[PDB]
């Protein structure tokens, strides 16, 4: 655990979260959640 | 806001092909733009083309018969 320092988490974070694919499971009244495209958008920021 | 019950199954953008559909099926696709729209087309074509020979052969025969 004490080897997991911020650039650690950061690694293991572009391994597994950046620019990837999800998946998604939902019920409810849930018109208002956002569609695929806007999630898997949101897995990278276009700013850096 | 409309209620609305249904099950929606989606698929990633990219585990799919893109492109290939685009020639799929495509004697089913020619042949179901023919028998729906074939009325249509008669219907826009003919009048334009009936007239366009008609002005033509009319054009022709006063042509002639201001001649000598």
């Amino acid at each position: 655990i004490d080897a997991v320092d911020a650039s650690t988490v950061k690694r293991v974070a572009n391994k597994y979260i950046y620019d990837k694919d999800i998946a998604i499971s939902a019920i409810g009244p849930i018109q208002d959640l956002p569609d695929y495209n806007k999630f898997r958008r949101r897995t990278y920021w276009n700013r850096y | 806001p409309v209620k609305l019950k249904a099950v929606v199954y989606a698929l990633s953008p990219f585990q799919q092909k893109i492109m290939t559909g685009l020639w799929k099926d495509l004697p089913e696709k020619i042949h179901h733009k023919v028998s729906e729209n074939w009325i249509s087309a008669t219907l826009l074509v003919t009048p334009v083309v009936g007239t366009y020979w008609y002005a033509q052969y009319f054009k022709e025969q006063e042509k002639l018969e201001h001649r000598f």
